[PDB]
RNA sequence: AGGAUUGAAAGGGAAUAAGAUUAAUAGUUCUUAAUCAAGAGAAAUGGUAACAUAUCAUGAACUUUAAAAUGGAGUGUGAAAAUCUACGGAAGAGUUCUCUUUUCUUCUUAACAAAAGUAAAUUCCACUGAAAUGAAUCAAUCAGAGAAGUGGAAUUUAUUGGCUUUGUAAGAAAUUCAAUGAAUUGUGGUAUUUUUGCAGUCUUCAUAAAAAUUAAAGGGAAUCUUUUGCUCGUAC
RNA sequence: UGUAAGUUAGCAAGAAAGAGUAGCUCUGGUGAUCGAAUCAGAACUUUAAAGGUUAGGGGAAUCCGACUGUUUAAUAAAAACAUAGCAUUCUGAUAAAUCUAAAAGGUUCAUUACAGAAUGUGAUUUCUGCCCAGUGCUCUG
RNA sequence: CACUCAUUUCGUUAAAUGUUA
């Protein structure tokens, strides 16, 4: 596992086609993205409500889609 | 306290057995196995620790970026800079010293 | 009765040499055209402890003369060498400590080591610590020269034999007093099987020649000829003299 | 702190006055540092049995078991040296 | 003066330990920046390589090419020889100045390439010898 | 090109962890997350220097170097774990007509990687040149073949880079509560022990393995995705 | 607190001999920019205190072996063996000793007299007297 | 007595031996 440090560069990686999945888990403070690669899973961390959604919105509607919450799967 | 006991078959404490015991989740303690310490790059006429060298296993090695298991000097890698800078002077002043010498003095 | 220690000590079963961690065999290199003509530059690197002997051996390091590579040797070190030194082996060698001439260049009083008996045999007499061969008198004649064996006894050898110049380091190694049964111990680690040493006065009849009876004591004479049988040799050999001399 | 039993206290009451005595000597001459004879330093100390190391200068010597040199080797030596200039002196 | 400018030196230390150098200028107290005794060389970071009759001529040229580099230097990492080249066949030599050395970025490469080309024609003619052979250590 | 076979389930050695699971196997199954090997799709810069740059930035024959790979004792010390303990609590349990703001239990987190913050030890590099000699250790030990001071480089510290922290990752697990759903999961210690390194000291008429295999150098000849991973042991 | 003869001057030595020690309430000393158990002292009380467990009996001589060590598994652990020290003998390596029926065979020997091989006595101090007829051994006869 | 040619003991990568030039 692997985490991505500002919010250019996991744009980049929705992007890119070589995404095979994305799970999004909402803690107590933040809200995780983790994308689902090849070899590693991304993931990076957003304290922003706003920025959030930002990456909702670019998820590519194609791609499965896990919403986590205080219960898992 | 919470005791443990090898993962593997090795019942004897040797050199390749090396063992780490580290907490894990819900408070139980798990077995880990330690690399062997190994030792660095000697220059080959003083036979000093060389720099910019780390101390892994041989084979690691390999792994390891091209930049990292050498130094950007001639000789880097198997001679420290005072052992190079002594060949590079003996090299210079003994043929500075022949052509004078012998060679229509 | 049984077989002596003396006998059981040929089948070499436990008594082979413990020579696991030795250096190696410790000569001077393979005579060729640029020793016997000319003179070849060898390094120093480094005087190492080769167990089992007490003189330290030096790693010496020839470049090549014919082909291209080292030629790593393995010398038996003369004192006063050290490390990065150059000693030079050859007929036309300068009369150095460290190193190696042919016996007939070196002048007469000269004091060498490691000597040849046969030339090109890589080095025979004076070998152990502090022991040296001092040269006596050169025959052009017949090519051949006089040398004092650190026994004191004197051999002629062909005047081409190859020698060191110079003193075994190490010496005065016996004369310290070993002062317990353990240091004793530790001194044959790299060497043979033979230290606790039974009397055959106290073994029995079986066992050894000497063994006594209700006294311990030999009861024939210690003395013995040269065609005693193995197994009977026990004691002192062909002895001309005996006792504490005068 | 002792009278005259200095190195060999480590010995004991237990190998004799004079054997003690002999290897006194020895023992002192052993661990002692010895005059480099390349850079002059009070620093040469043995290592093995012949091996003698100069620390603060980076040398390896040949020479006697308990000293750096014999007084045997030393002889030898200016021997030898006395020998090579008649040799290249006529 | 040792180090004086078209001075032939042999750098001790660093990437280019062992190569040969000329001096463009020297500085001996050093300055703000540079707080050291230190002097500005060309030198030739790759020696030419030997030519024989059967290489075409294509060859010949790309396997007489010199590859130069500018470097400023500590006056005690460089041994001066005592060889001296004329400042005036190396023109480009006598521009390379302290101030066109900035600390941090890459040095122009077309200045490099300039003087490269230049020293290679120099010793396609042969003028100079010992500074363009590889010193064997 | 140099010497054949066998010889270690304690020596050397490419690479896997946590949780769950079975009446019984599990670094082997399942979930998640990794790693390794073998495959497929006229030749760079920076720093004075020590040396440094997500492959970068070519490097054949030949040769060399280093690693794998090396005793023991004793002292000091870095880090982790366990034990003990300070502060602040959350949840549950024990005693309670005699008191006890009380006693007890849980408050955790892997391999592999990241690089906010910040260490100890050692070795080197630049400036300057030390006597009125200084520097320092438990001990030592060191210095014009250059001390101390100032500023730097490197390596070691049980994976990346030692520790806290971060991704994995709380969604697991632990402790509770309700009838599957909810709650919590701070910060410290100039303390002891074990483990693991490190630094110098001592000791030897003792100097305390080799090979497979790996990397580098000198030389200058030539011009991200994906596939597979066989055999045997594995119960007690 | 104190400790003798003897001594290889290192020891003997924990010699021998004597006094103290509990509980409670306090004080002081030993550091860093709050903390460590450790030491010393002072009141008062008692059944007058290491002792539940753990935990050397000591002295004066003599004999043997110097010492650490080893030994008759299953009646002998020692004064026996080993030991370091001392001394003797042979041997220049194609040798000495010595295994093998033989052997470009084997061992010490990857060695070379400060070494290899064969023996006796058994640390240190002091001393090793006279005898070469006999039996050995040796001779450059 | 002189030689080497069987024979003995060796050393090497059988790596400049011997005679002229």
């Amino acid at each position: 596992p692997k985490q991505v440090q500002e919010f250019k560069q996991i744009l980049k990686l929705l992007k890119s086609g070589s995404i095979r999945a994305v799970r999004v888990k909402t803690n107590g403070e933040n809200t995780k993205f983790k994308v689902r690669c090849a070899k590693y899973l991304y993931t990076y961390i957003c304290a922003d409500k706003a920025k959030a959604e930002e990456l909702k919105k670019a998820i590519p509607k194609d791609i499965h889609v896990v919403e986590i919450a205080k219960k898992a799967p | 306290a919470v005791r443990v006991t090898y993962v593997r078959k090795h019942s004897y404490n040797t050199k390749s057995n090396g063992i780490r015991i580290v907490k894990t989740a819900g408070g139980n303690m798990t077995v880990q196995h330690r690399q062997k310490i190994s030792n660095g790059v000697r220059c080959g006429d003083c036979g000093c620790v060389l720099a910019g060298i780390r101390h892994i296993r041989p084979h690691q090695y390999g792994w390891l970026g091209k930049s990292k298991r050498t130094v950007t000097r001639a000789y880097g890698g198997v001679k420290c800079h005072k052992c190079v800078q002594k060949k590079i002077l003996r090299a210079f002043l003994i043929n500075e010293h022949n052509l004078i010498k012998l060679a229509a003095a | 009765g049984r077989r002596t220690l003396s006998q059981r000590k040929g089948r070499g079963s436990i008594f082979k040499s413990r020579s696991h961690h030795k250096l190696g065999v410790a000569q001077h290199r393979a005579i060729d055209f640029f020793e016997r003509h000319s003179t070849v530059r060898g390094l120093v690197k480094s005087i190492e402890h080769d167990p089992g002997r007490g003189a330290p051996l030096a790693r010496v390091v020839f470049r090549n003369p014919r082909q291209y590579g080292l030629d790593k040797e393995l010398f038996i070190c003369a004192e006063g060498l050290y490390s990065g030194q150059y000693i030079y082996c050859g007929s036309k060698a300068s009369l150095h400590i460290g190193n190696v001439l042919p016996i007939g260049q070196c002048p007469e009083g000269t004091v060498v080591c490691n000597v040849e008996s046969k030339p090109g045999d890589r080095g025979i007499i004076a070998r152990a610590s502090g022991n040296y061969a001092t040269v006596i008198s050169h025959n052009a004649d017949n090519e051949t020269t006089r040398i004092r064996l650190p026994s004191g006894a004197k051999k002629t050898l062909k005047s081409n034999c190859r020698a060191m110049v110079g003193i075994i380091a190490g010496g005065g190694r016996t004369e310290k007093p070993i002062l317990k049964a353990g240091v004793a111990y530790r001194m044959y680690k790299a060497k043979r099987t033979t230290w606790p040493r039974v009397r055959g006065v106290a073994m029995n009849p079986v066992d050894h020649p000497h063994g006594g009876g209700n006294h311990q004591h030999v009861g024939h004479p210690t003395t013995l000829k040269r065609s005693s049988p193995p197994g009977q040799k026990a004691g002192k050999v062909a002895a001309r003299r005996t006792g504490l001399i005068r | 702190r002792t009278k005259k039993v200095g190195i060999v206290g480590k010995y004991g009451t237990r190998y004799g006055a004079s054997l003690r005595k002999v290897i006194k000597k020895i023992e002192i001459a052993q661990h002692s540092k010895y005059v480099c004879p390349f850079c002059c330093k009070e620093a040469v100390r043995r290592t093995a049995c012949g091996i003698w190391e100069c620390k603060g200068c980076g040398k390896q010597i040949a020479g006697g078991a308990y000293t750096l040199s014999t007084i045997s080797g030393a002889t030898v030596r200016s021997t030898v040296r006395r020998l090579r200039d008649a040799k290249n002196s006529q | 003066k040792i180090l004086a400018p078209g001075r032939v030196v042999i750098i001790l230390s660093g990437r280019f330990a062992g190569k040969k150098a000329v001096v463009s200028s020297v500085n001996l107290q050093g300055t703000k920046d540079r707080k050291y005794g230190f002097v500005t060389v060309v030198g030739v970071e790759r020696a030419p390589l030997k030519i024989t009759r059967k290489m075409s001529a294509k060859v010949q040229e790309m396997r007489t090419s010199v590859k130069s580099f500018c470097k400023v230097i500590n006056v005690n990492h460089v041994m001066p020889t005592k060889y001296t080249v004329n400042l005036e066949q190396f023109n480009l030599i006598k521009q390379v100045k302290i101030n066109n050395f900035e600390a941090g970025k890459v040095y122009p490469i077309s200045q490099k390439k300039a003087i490269s080309s230049q020293f290679a024609e120099e010793y396609r003619k042969g003028k100079e010898s010992w500074l363009f052979t590889k010193l064997r250590f």
